[PDB]
RNA sequence: CUGCCGAAGUUUCCGGAUAGCAGAAACUCAGAUCAGUUUUAUGAGUAUGUAAAAUGAGAGUUUCUAGUGGGCCAUUUUUGGUAAGCAGAACUGGCGAUGCGGGAUGAACCGAACGUGAGGUUAAGGUGCCGGAAUGUACGCUCAUCAGACGAAAAGGUGUUAGUUCAUGAACUAGCCCUGGGCGCUUAAGCGUACUACCCAUACCUCACCGUCUGGGUUAGCUUUGAGAAGCUCAGACGAGUAGGCAGGCGUGGAGGUUUGUGACGAAGCCUUGGGCGUGAGCCUGGGUCGAACAGCCUCUAGU
RNA sequence: GUACGUGAAAUUGCUGAAAGGGAAGCAUUGGAAAUCAGUCUUACCUGGGUGAGAUCAGUAGUCUCUCGAGACUAUGCACUCUGAACCUGUGGUAGGUCAGCAUCAGUUUUCGGGGGCGGAAAAAGAAUAAGGGAAGGUGGCGUGUUUAUAGCCUUGUUGUAAUACGUCCACUGGGGACUGAGGACUGCGGCUUCGUGCCAAGGAUGCUGACAUAAUGGUUUUCAAUGGCCCGUCUUGAAACACGGACCAAGGAGUCUAGCAUCUAUGCGAGUGUUUGGGUGAUGAAAACCCAUCCGCGAAGUGGGAACGCCCUUGUGGCGUGCACC
């Protein structure tokens, strides 16, 4: 048993045997549109242009 | 081990959401944020044995 | 954490170094702590669990 | 498993081309101050047993079979079973009207003979 | 001949009893302890110590039983110093039993500690040529007619580069130049800094193989037959080595047994740029020479 | 061929080949030259024809073993069998070194295409726009100007952004190199309505090409590149140094024995030990075999291995060897 070791991030048979997950994985979500709130306040502002 | 496999990186994605939204506001409001400090490290030795 | 883990990850089993090949090598060495497989073993790791 | 060998040179004794009265059978150098002993750059290697070669290819001939030493008829019967194994290799010391008879019983089992050219002719 | 284990190189009394280091045997023992380790806080005086947390490893033994009873390189702390060096303690490790990459070369400097190999990647050092690798990028100093690359030293510099201070100047500060491995190099092939590329160790990684150690499997011996159970099989780790210890083997003379063994159709020996086997001691064989005896296996023996 | 069996090494002469310039021999890797080794397609399968014979006879006898098992002897060649001989096939498959490619698996190196998420939700910038100054542009008179017939900076500000950097994708497309261990089946998985199903999933297979008078490698001599000190002893910190060594062959050094102790094996065991001696041994008789009387030595509370019965198991209960505690 085990006779060679294979990568699971290069092979895919293996990944699929150890992490019953990858099927339904769905990484590069989209989360961020056209109205995103610039969140940085005159005081913090202030602050970091300072000096 | 599929749902668990899920509920696990569901649980890294909210923490990592969590960290970047509660330092937006941070900034934005006008405090400081300090996340919390590493639990977790990594060590390789980079000296032989001599 | 997750790349160490599949590509050099071997488990202490009966003194000896044996890959983590199958979910089924860390249950049975892991599974009193219900870690049953790689990813809970990351989870573990990653999170410093109990 | 094709036949490897891990070293085809032999281990010739440090010194043994200098001195005629030395000869090339290996000895163990025991002088502390030797190089040799020490394993230096550029010195003569030594047997170790990470030279050895790998057990299931081990005395075994170029051509995969082990040289089994025969002696008479009752020798070469004995590889009816092993004769993809081994190969029969006629002693020095048969004579030449053995050997005839060596060669004949071989050729029927279907063995292979080392040495079935010597100490005789041909005639067809 | 190969394999495996492997020191001490010095406390204490005083040629030894020791101890200690390294192995064998007889044990018991994870619901237990141990540690050239860090801690928690308070005890005492940042250090030091404490009982009970983190990390790692299963540990404690009792008996006897080989070898050693020095130094060197020195570092550091450190005492006295004394023209000045230097000497004196402890401490620290290394060399001593240790090969390898670098250091132009090198017994002690920088890397790294070793089974046989393939591939990859590095360390210390390096990439003008010798020499494997950018005559690479960017920003600066210097032109030395004794450059630089590795005390005559105080100063002198109508030798400078930048800056600081006071303020037309004055000095000051710091750094380069002068006076006091080879070839060659000069907006460098010198020096300083930054940044990517590249070179390669016996080191690191992956794989194969050798061996050792450790763990596991294997009998109503199942048509998987792979029960010389002293066999077969699976897995993981490891590999320097003096003294010393322990295994397994190779070879020689003779003896008991055996091969219903070899031999004048050529024994033994010898020669040979013939062939093969074994990590090795060694063994088998072709040809030549030669002319009477000789060998394998099991055991015994030794003027081996 | 009496300088006489075999005829080694050191050493010498001649001949042949090769290399020559000073540490050298030697080690590693290949070239050249010389030489050598083994590996071959041949068989297998199938069909018919012809004859054959026995382990075949809707067959008769003998022998040896334990009805039938072997060996034969006659008689037949169909019924079966003999891949049996040959003709017929010109049928079909065809084994060892090299080389090439393709599908893969392991390791690794090297370019490229996208997509998320972060930062001042990048900063800039294009760009809406108010003001100001000069390295004063353009006008005005080198001096001073404030957009003129250039524009610059600052500021809020125009629809939002884009890009760079960091990070991630169980997103993706190529190039190169090394490796192929194992050897029926099991396993974990993915496809698949299910599949003696298929698959990149417990380690390479498939498709081809070249050669026997050759291909491929080995050996020897030499050359090229790289490296490389002379051993043994003693010394001391390792050394160094000083000792031994002209060469070759043969000989040449922990042996035998008497005690003692340890460990192991073997026999017997409160015993044990035949061999001072006697008996005996017909064939070799210094052996082996047998033993009468003495004698030597020896002797006269807990923990805990293992097992039983209960307890889902742990665990409990009864029973404890050896040894260490009491």
């Amino acid at each position: 048993a085990h006779v060679q070791k294979k990568n699971p991030l290069k092979n895919k048979a293996v990944l699929s045997r150890l992490n019953p997950y990858a099927k339904a994985y769905k990484a590069n979500v989209k989360i961020n549109s056209e109205k995103t709130p610039k969140a940085a306040g005159e005081k913090f502002l202030s602050v970091l242009h300072e000096n | 081990i599929a749902k668990r496999a899920e509920a696990y990186e569901a649980e890294y994605r909210a923490a990592e959401r969590e960290q970047i939204e509660l330092a937006r506001k941070a900034r934005a409001e006008g405090n400081y944020f300090v996340p919390h400090e590493p639990k977790l490290i990594f060590v390789v030795r980079i000296r032989g044995i001599n | 954490v997750r790349e160490l883990i599949y590509k050099r990850g071997f488990g202490k089993v009966n003194k000896q170094r044996i890959p983590l090949s199958d979910n089924a090598i860390i249950e049975a060495a892991l599974g009193k702590y219900s870690i049953l497989s790689v990813e809970d073993l990351i989870h573990e790791i990653y999170t410093v669990g109990p | 498993v094709n036949i490897i060998k891990k070293r085809t040179k032999p281990f010739k004794r440090h010194q043994s081309d200098r001195f005629k009265r030395v000869g090339e059978s290996w000895r163990k150098p025991r002088g502390i101050d030797s190089c040799v002993r020490r394993r230096f750059r550029g010195t003569i290697s030594m047997p170790k047993i990470g030279y050895g070669n790998n057990k299931k290819t081990r005395y075994c001939m170029p051509n995969g079979l082990k040289a089994f030493l025969v002696r008479n008829v009752s020798d070469v019967e004995l590889l009816l079973m092993h004769n993809k194994t081994y190969a029969a290799e006629i002693a020095g010391n048969v004579s030449a009207r053995k050997r005839v008879e060596i060669v004949e019983k071989a050729r029927a089992l279907g063995v292979k003979v080392t040495n079935a050219g010597a100490k005789v002719r041909s005639q067809e």
